[PDB]
RNA sequence: AAACUCAAAGGAAUUGACGGGGCCCCGCACAAGCGGCGGAGCAUGCGGAUUAAUUCGAUGCAACGCGUAGAACCUUACCUGGGUUUGACAUGGAUCGGGAGUGCUCAGAGAUGGGUGUGCCUCUUGGUCGGUUCACAGGUGGUGCAUGGCUGUCGUCAGCUCGUGUCGUGAGAUGUUGGGUUAAGUCCCGCAACGAGCGCAACCCUUGUUCACUGUUGCCAGCACGUUAUGGUGGGGACUCAGUGGAGACCGCCGGGGUCAACUCGGAGGAAGGUGGGGAUGACGUCAAGUCAUCAUGCCCCUUAUGUCCAGGGCUUCACGCAUGCUACAAUGGCUGGUACAGAGAGUGGCGAGCCUGUGAGGGUGAGCGAAUCUCGGAAAGCCGGUCUCAGUUCGGAUUGGGGUCUGCAACUCGACCUCAUGAAGUCGGAGUCGCUAGUAAUCGCAGAUCAGCAACGCUGCGGUGAAUACGUUCCCGGGGC
């Protein structure tokens, strides 16, 4: 994982988007095709709509989300199984 | 190799890791020595023909 | 008993001393080398009563035996990899 | 080969018991190329010999290897529709080498702990005519006298 | 398919590097520009025919030998196209070029332009068969001591390839003594392009 | 007999190929051996399936750790979506020009767009850019069965042909058959053949012995000090080595065999003896073998798109099948302390010592070295001491949970590494199958290419330790002469 030292990376576009959401209201989804991000503390409560290849699909950030990426919830293979 | 891809690897990246090394006589992207540019291909077929000094076959 | 030996098939026997100076190679190598090194001297310091039996040991010889090379293709100088009809 | 037979490379002798027969047996163990390792093994065994029996070990190594040693075996031929099994005798050397084989092969199939003296305890029982190697020779030249009707096929 | 370029198997022990010198932080790019020079001379002097381009270098200055069959093309009058040549080859690369142009003594016994003007007549819809004759004859009459040529494509303008070849007197292309002059070219007609090869056994050399 | 049907049916002979035809041969082809693969876990390639995409090529030997000597972005050729249209990039005419090109800011996922600062050198007519066009570019789009080039392959196999003569109506034959020999169409003998050419061999590289020359950054025998210490020092051409030029092996000598003759056997000398070991070198051709994707190119196709830019995704999917490997299943072993002996290589955005800090990956300082100097550096196996005691284990290290480090704009998909915990299958592997004839196999570590980093256990090299066996050609596979 990142050295932290370095301190999160989020991708410094998101993270301003979600400052103006706390400012204006808590009520948007922002969409991004930031994968690339870490969810931090204070976007939680809010609803990104992650990139995955083809759509942006919305998650909901909840408390636990903070110590991942935005890309760990937006898969982008689908399987769906061998044969029916 | 396609012309718009070799003047994209001319060009000065955006960022430095993105940078890579292209046959400097080909075109090709794949084993090019840092030594003295080229390739696989441009490497052997000019060591052949002699332009490359210092380079001969080895025999060992 | 390999570096031994030359005195052994020498006239002279164990009191005689020698200074060796060893570089390179492995153990067996450096044992071998020492071997021909007592070998030549005791050659180039009795060519006549020491000369024979000490040729006719095998041991005024040096063996050109080395690692050959490896080759392209092969997994070592001459494993190849394992064949695979179809 | 066709060309013709290809040179056989000297036997050195063992500088401790100075006896070709404990070389021929550390290079027939030798696994990996590890020549001390097996030598060791070797050594350790020939002691452990000497120390159960007071006689000579290399002595009661010759005598383990002349109680394995087989005189004829018999080898597959392809004479008609089915195979034979011809006996042919064996030349010293080549029984030389299968009784060192045999003894080698046992001793890794014995059931004690360290190779070293099940090594030792292989050569204890077939120099006093037991065990699994003196079994083989046994088996294989009682097989050959099942099958010495074909000693007429050899060439 | 499988044969070795006879230059590159006798590079060192009989025939010698065309370009010399040396440089151990610039390799790759003064490998680029002699890349750059000799496309240059080859795509714009076909006219004269080139032999052979030979780079110097001493300090910041690159030495040009171009072997010419006719030299004629490449000083055009009074110097002015060598001056121009020049002047494009400053513009190429940003250095001190000297360039000077040398004959050939024996065309007719150089490979390279032997394949020049083999190609030169494949281009210009000669039969293929009466250009090789031409080429080996002429070879021989000038004293080499063996001819090969081999002409590979769409021969005549046919549908399928054809790889046909002249040969006579002595080629001892295993001979690592053996001086044999390697050329090659592609003849560019209506109908793809035709490879012509041609070894020429000049001798044999210490 | 006929209808009908075919454009051949046939004779002898030639040259090939093939033969479960012969004779004679050769190759790890068997046999004799040693170690494996096929079972297990993981790595990697591929088929299949799946997917928006899982880019493309490779398909019996001769595709499958192959193009890839490096897919997080890039690479990238694929997909979704967002941009663009003389275009991302060339060359040439005009035409309006003086900046082009950029610094800081703004909007944007970015492409890009908007600000703001800075603003050609000659000269009265250039360098440089702009548009509008005009020409035109661009294509990893198609066809490897239109091609060039390059390569595999039969095959290091011993062959394949020509000129002239001669024989035959002719294709064609002779040479090139025969006897002997050789690794070899290598030679010898005879011969309607006499010759020559490409292959074989030799010339080349490397290794084994030795001499001369040179002596630093290498070496230290004799001489003088060195902090105790380090060839550290003056110095030395002895030894080693470095690298230039020579010598040396030729069945040359001796003896036997061989009608002789080629060859062959034995011996001496010698570092090396009958080609000393290894590499480079691949004849005429075969397989419409591979590559239009390295490059080049005929024709066809795309041209506000099949061009081109960008972000994200994919090339890493997973009911499965195959293939190449790695680690194993333990005691010839595991763990632990100590202690020996290499070679070949790499290095200035690099190799980094030393010291400090941390359990460690590492971090902080940081000399030295463009390198026979300095660094990578520790070689590992081995030896020696202790310990474990045959236990699915103190074997094995898969998987999974936690805490981290580093590179990078960025390690979710999809990096390596450290540490703590977890401790899976695996008890030597069915039919079948693979490699190897000596410094080889087996194993042990080391280095390099590409490369920010690395999925590298791959590849190309390097040395350490170091075997067993080959009676033999009957059988299996491939090939050679008649
Ligand atoms: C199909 O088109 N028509 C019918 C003929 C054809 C036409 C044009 C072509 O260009 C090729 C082919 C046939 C194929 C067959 C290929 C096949 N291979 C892919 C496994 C193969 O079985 C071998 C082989 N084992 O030798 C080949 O020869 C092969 O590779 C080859 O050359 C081919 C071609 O490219
Ligand atoms: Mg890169
Ligand atoms: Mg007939
Ligand atoms: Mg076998
Ligand atoms: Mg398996
Ligand atoms: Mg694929
Ligand atoms: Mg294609
Ligand atoms: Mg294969
Ligand atoms: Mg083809
Ligand atoms: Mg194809
Ligand atoms: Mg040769
Ligand atoms: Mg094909
Ligand atoms: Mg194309
Ligand atoms: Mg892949
Ligand atoms: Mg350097
Ligand atoms: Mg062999
Ligand atoms: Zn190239």
């Amino acid at each position: 994982p990142r050295s932290l030292k370095k301190g999160p990376f989020v991708d410094e576009h998101l993270a301003k988007k979600v400052t103006a959401q706390n400012e204006a209201g808590t009520h948007n989804v922002i969409k991004t095709w930031s994968r690339r991000s870490m969810v931090t503390p204070d976007m939680i409560g809010h609803t990104i709509g992650v990139h995955d290849g083809r759509k942006h699909v919305p998650v909901f950030v909840t408390e636990s989300m903070v110590g991942h990426k935005l890309g760990e919830f937006a898969p982008t293979r689908t399987f769906k199984g061998h044969v029916k | 190799a396609k012309t718009a891809l070799k003047v994209k690897a001319a060009r000065k990246p955006k960022f430095g890791v993105r940078a890579y090394t292209r046959c400097q006589r080909c075109g090709r992207p794949h084993s090019v020595y840092r030594k003295f540019g080229l390739c696989r291909i441009c490497l052997r077929e000019m060591a052949h023909a002699g332009q490359l000094p210092g380079v001969t076959k080895s025999s060992w | 008993q390999i570096v031994t030996e030359p005195f052994a098939t020498a006239g002279v026997e164990g009191a005689y001393d020698v200074i060796a100076r060893i570089g390179g190679g492995g153990v067996t190598g450096q044992a071998g080398a020492l071997r021909l090194g007592i070998a030549r001297a005791l050659n180039n310091v009795d060519p006549e009563a020491s000369r024979p039996a000490l040729k006719k040991a095998g041991m005024l010889t040096r063996d050109a035996r080395v690692k050959e090379r490896k080759k392209a293709g092969l997994k070592k100088a001459r494993k190849a990899p394992q064949y695979s009809k179809r | 080969p066709r060309k013709g037979p290809a040179p056989k490379r000297p036997v050195m002798v063992d500088p401790v018991y100075g006896s070709p027969l404990v070389s021929q047996l550390v290079s027939k163990i030798l696994l990996d190329g590890k020549k001390t390792v097996a030598q060791n093994i070797v050594y350790t065994a020939l002691e452990g010999c000497r120390a159960k029996n007071n006689t000579d070990p290399v002595q009661t190594l010759k005598r383990a290897l002349d109680n394995i040693k087989p005189s004829l075996e018999v080898k597959s031929r392809r004479v008609g529709g089915a195979t034979y099994q011809v006996p042919v005798e064996v030349k010293p050397a080549r029984q030389t080498t299968l009784a060192m084989r045999w003894l080698v092969n046992f001793s890794r199939e014995r059931r004690e702990k360290t190779m070293a003296e099940r090594l030792m305890n292989e050569i204890l029982d077939a120099s006093n005519g037991l065990g699994a190697s003196v079994k083989r020779r046994e088996d294989t030249h009682k097989m050959a006298e099942a099958n010495r009707a074909f000693a007429h096929y050899r060439w | 398919g499988q044969k070795i370029n006879p230059h590159g198997f006798r590079l060192g022990v009989t025939t010698d590097h065309k370009t010399r010198w040396y440089a151990e932080k610039q390799y790759a790019e003064l490998v680029g520009e002699d890349v750059k020079i000799r496309e240059w001379l080859h795509k714009n002097l076909e006219r004269a025919g080139l032999s052979s381009i030979e780079i110097e270098r001493r300090s910041e200055r690159v030495t040009i030998f171009l072997y010419a069959a006719r030299p004629g093309i490449v000083i055009g009058r009074n110097g002015a196209e060598a001056e121009r040549v020049r002047g494009e080859l400053e513009k190429l690369t940003g250095k001190q070029i000297q360039l000077n142009i040398l004959e050939v003594k024996s065309p007719e016994t150089d490979a390279q332009l032997v394949a020049q003007g083999i190609a030169e007549q494949l281009a210009a819809r000669v039969a293929f068969r009466r250009a090789m004759r031409k080429a080996q004859q002429s070879a021989m009459n000038a004293g080499a001591l063996g001819i090969r040529i081999k002409c590979s494509g769409r021969l005549g303008g046919a549908e399928m390839s054809r790889s046909e070849g002249y040969r006579e007197g002595r080629v001892p292309l295993h001979t690592l003594r053996a001086d044999i002059d390697y050329g090659f070219f592609e003849a560019r007609t209506t109908f793809g392009r035709i490879g012509v090869k041609v070894w020429i056994y000049k001798g044999d050399v210490t």
